[PDB]
């Protein structure tokens, strides 16, 4: 229950690019190593004396993701794409707080979307209102062919 | 009537009297309001933060501020000030 | 060391502080970065009796 260390990603272990559905290693390629605990790389993570006895006798260590940061990409005055100060944790809790969360795992193929739901004691709030069909057929791009949704052909 | 002195974007007569934020522009408020869900706000006429939040009396009437803050915060008179703590769950010594 | 274990005791002067104030910018915010005490603690000092 002990949580032995929390270690931000240093530059390192930063992933310049993560396409959705893509992976950081690319597919083909070994995990990359987590053995620096300051800032700059300079310090390897220690452990007790009792949990190294605790962990040479079987038990398993765990890895938890708290959070997670990272930048998106817009167009500036001219035509070039700046990732450089744009945020995501400006957006994450505005985002949490006005959308419900839909999972679909189809054989090991996560997806996992957000819907915008209206408020119904905001006499102000004018989004248009989807009922649950409707919100699954938009969020994963599903079709319609007899009344039912088809996500590729499942 | 049309003065502003505060110079926000609610006059300060409807200040004094009441206001509520529909369309983005702020109305007199009249009685027949309440059954519709609205709210009746009034707040200071020569102030723009008259909560002492960031935000102004109109940002903070019209809900334009950012969208994970309550709804009792949106009226001028409530501060949007977060309170947090630190609670410890155990403590673990490891001797040298 | 052995002094202080003989029984003497360690004072601790302030010598100066630092800090800044608020004001307001050209929006309706407060900003209290870089307006410093430190420029005004002499001219006060210098133009007032204290009480
Ligand atoms: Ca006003
Ligand atoms: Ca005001």
């Amino acid at each position: 229950g002990d949580t032995l260390s929390t270690i931000k990603a240093q530059e390192n272990q930063i992933g310049n690019n993560l396409s959705p559905g893509d992976t950081y290693p690319k597919k083909g390629l070994s995990p990359l190593a987590l053995n620096t605990m300051d800032q700059f790389s300079s310090r390897l993570i220690p452990i007790n004396y009792d949990q190294l006895k605790k962990l040479d006798a079987g038990k398993q260590i765990k890895l938890e993701t708290t959070q997670v940061s990272g930048n998106f990409g817009t167009k500036n005055s001219s035509g070039q794409i700046v990732t450089e100060g744009n945020s995501w944790s400006d957006y994450i809790s505005q985002i949490d707080s006005i959308s419900a969360s839909i999972i679909l795992d189809t054989e090991n193929e996560s997806y996992e979307r957000r819907v915008t739901a209206k408020n119904l004691q905001d006499p102000e709030d004018k989004t248009p209102e989807l009922t649950i069909g409707e919100a699954i057929e938009k969020a994963f791009g599903a079709t319609k062919k007899d009344g039912l949704l088809y996500f590729n052909d499942i | 009537e049309d003065l502003d002195t505060d110079n926000d974007n609610i006059p300060d007569s409807y200040e004094r009297n009441g206001y509520t934020i529909k369309d983005l522009i702020a109305v007199k408020w009249e009685d027949s309001f309440a059954e519709q869900g609205y709210k009746k706000y009034v707040s200071n006429y020569l102030e723009s933060n008259t909560a002492g939040d960031p935000y102004t009396d109109y940002e903070k009437a019209s809900g334009s501020f950012d969208k994970a803050i309550k709804t009792e915060a949106r009226d001028p008179l409530v501060a949007a000030y977060p309170i947090v703590g630190v609670g410890m769950e155990k403590l673990i010594i490891s001797t040298n």
